[PDB]
């Protein structure tokens, strides 16, 4: 009975007041659901709860079957559209993981497993960052910064997305135009444009306008423009229910759309924000991660997340990665 | 008619599949 995606969104915004935010819920939630796989006691429960698991309607396994389905429904780089999701386990040379954990990871999550010498911190980082970089076509370069020495295993998740718009924007239709960060801080940005039929929507409650711009394939970009002075209001009103409401509320309309060509990114240490969603234990020495290993002790040192997006007249490019680091002491 | 819609102030962004793939706020291009 909680909106993890939007609860996390607000947490990240509150922590960075008037700065850009960007992340991949699927990446983080899938990572969390994987983590719960080798979690026990209350720690295994804060995660499921934090995800908004029904414990009845949805039963743990349904959660995994879902992500499993998602991973399976993935298609090869079609034409002008590509979405890939992967999971990887990097295990120290001298540690054993429980058969169940490893098995579930390979079966439900199609996870790769790479032996890693964590005694050589520099080498471990290179191996892992190179993999994440490789999987995100060079969009996420340095996921880990100072890999602890007690690092004995790192669980990684990545997401890559590239797609051309269903209908591009006329490259020559872009002009330098004013952008108001605040009514007083204004900066020039290349403003894209295109008059056409779009799925419009006017939410008078949250107080904002929503446009749906489809991609060549299955993925639509939703751009929310909160009315003057209401960004905070709509941010608070964001919810899974709202998104559903917005989705069928959508009716096509003749629109002369002006969108700025942009690029943003976010880096977050999730171990710092998740306890705001009730996910705290697993990140402490009080953690119960007995499902992952028997030489217990281990906890989650940090959970780094990184996401980037590029938006131009051709389409969009987006990727992100989540690195769950398990240490010994 | 032809309604005008210009994103010249902070704005949210969703990249939706059947699930929410990406979410963020563009506070400043
Ligand atoms: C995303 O693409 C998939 C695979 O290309 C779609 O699956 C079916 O694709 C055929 C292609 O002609 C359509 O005729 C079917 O209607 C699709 N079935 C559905 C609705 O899943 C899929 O439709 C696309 N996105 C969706 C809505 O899942
Ligand atoms: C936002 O909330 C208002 C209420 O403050 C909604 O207004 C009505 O919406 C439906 C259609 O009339 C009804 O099912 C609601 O009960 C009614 N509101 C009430 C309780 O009076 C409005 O539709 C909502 N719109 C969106 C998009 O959220």
């Amino acid at each position: 009975r909680r909106d993890f995606t939007f609860d996390l969104y607000r947490a990240l915004a509150s922590a960075a007041p008037s700065q850009n935010i960007f992340f991949s819920p699927v990446s983080i939630s899938m990572s969390l659901a994987m983590l719960s796989l080798g979690a026990g006691s209350s720690t295994k429960m804060q995660i499921l709860e934090g995800l908004g698991l029904n414990l009845q309607k949805s039963s743990e396994k349904e959660l995994h079957r879902g992500f499993q389905q998602l991973l399976q429904e993935l298609n090869q780089p079609r034409d002008g559209f590509q979405l890939s999701l992967g999971n990887a386990l990097f295990t120290d040379l001298v540690v054993d993981l429980q058969d169940t954990f490893v098995s579930a990871m390979k079966t439900l999550y199609l996870a790769d497993t790479f032996p890693t010498n964590f005694r050589d911190s520099a080498g471990a980082m290179k191996q892992i960052n190179d993999y994440v970089a490789k999987q995100t076509k060079g969009k996420i370069v340095d996921l880990l910064k100072n890999l602890d020495s007690n690092a004995v295993v790192i669980m990684v998740n990545y997401i890559f997305f590239k797609a051309k718009w269903e209908t591009s924007f006329n490259h020559k239709g872009t002009q330098e135009q004013d952008f108001y960060v605040t009514s007083e801080t204004v900066v020039r940005v290349p403003m894209m444009s295109r008059e056409d039929q779009y799925h419009y929507l006017l939410d008078r409650n949250l107080s904002c306008r929503v446009v749906g711009v489809p991609y060549q394939g299955n993925a639509t970009a939703l751009f929310i423009l909160p009315s003057e002075g209401k960004m905070q209001q709509v941010e608070n009103g964001l919810s899974e229910k709202t998104l559903r409401k917005w989705l069928k509320m959508f009716k096509k309309r003749q629109l002369e759309l002006y969108l700025p060509k942009f690029s943003i990114e976010g880096s977050y240490q999730l171990e710092k924000v998740l306890p705001s969603l009730g996910i705290s234990n697993v990140f402490t020495s009080h953690a119960d991660l007995s499902g992952i290993s028997n030489h217990s002790n281990i906890q989650v040192s940090e959970m780094v997340h990184k996401a980037v997006v590029e938006v131009d007249e051709s389409g969009t490019r987006a990727a992100a990665a989540t690195g769950t680091i398990f240490t010994f002491r | 008619n032809s309604q005008r819609l210009v994103f010249n102030r902070p704005f949210l962004m969703f990249i939706v599949d059947n699930n929410i793939l990406f979410l963020g706020k563009v506070n400043r291009p």
